[PDB]
């Protein structure tokens, strides 16, 4: 039931998503080992993901959370990077996209820094890099991230390194 | 998949060392996220 709609680079909606992607790049403490060495991206395409059933699943749960948190869903737009993005856009997020050994336990992880999600595009620790060149810092191969609507509700605050 | 801390819907990983890092978040139900935009890109080699 999923369809992808290409946004024009002239669309303000393209432009605000691009800016959120570009402006949240930072340096990483691994010197680029997982994700590569870059200060910015070449954006090739941005597509809107439309799926009625996945949307209604999301809005149903959002209402539930909201009603448990003084009518506040505490919704953000956050990045997700994964070798499973094609399964995710067609069938939605589920436990098979969990990070079983993540520092906050086994759930589905999201980032404010696009460059952080970029580190998981080829897998945990960047895996073995791009399928074609085995390069975690490949400048040639096309990568894909998701920019997602995430309901946080009442969020447990964990301070951490 | 695990459960959120009781009384909570998610976790916020608040960085408390790397001054430049923004937050990371975890949810424990697939239905609390919608994948709105698919972005295709390349990282750029710095000059
Ligand atoms: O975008 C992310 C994807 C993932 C991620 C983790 C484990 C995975 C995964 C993605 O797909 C394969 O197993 O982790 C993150 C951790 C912190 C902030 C963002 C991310
Ligand atoms: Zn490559």
């Amino acid at each position: 039931g999923t369809i992808l709609i290409d946004l024009s680079p002239d669309d303000k909606e393209f432009q605000s998503v691009e800016e959120e992607m570009q402006s949240t790049v930072r340096e990483h403490r691994d010197g680029g080992h997982a994700g590569g060495i870059f200060n910015r991206y070449n954006i090739l395409k941005i597509q809107k993901v439309c799926n009625k059933k996945l949307w209604e699943r999301y809005t149903h749960r959002r209402k539930e959370v909201s009603e448990e948190n003084h009518n506040h869903a505490n919704e953000r737009m956050l990045f997700h990077g994964s070798p499973f993005v094609n399964a995710i856009i067609h069938k939605g997020f589920d436990e098979r996209h969990a990070y079983i050994g993540g520092m906050f336990g086994a759930g589905i992880y999201f980032a404010e820094n696009s460059s952080k999600s970029n580190q998981y595009v080829y897998g945990i620790g960047g895996g073995t890099g791009c399928p074609v060149h085995k390069d975690r810092s490949c400048y040639i191969c096309h990568r894909q991230l998701l920019f997602c609507r995430v309901t946080l509700g009442k969020s447990f605050l964990q301070f951490s390194a | 998949m695990a459960h959120s801390p009781p009384g909570h819907h998610s976790v916020t990983g608040r960085p408390s060392v790397n001054g430049l890092a923004l937050a990371e978040y975890v949810i424990y139900r697939g239905e609390q996220a919608y994948p709105e935009y698919l972005i295709t890109y390349q990282i750029m080699r710095p000059e």
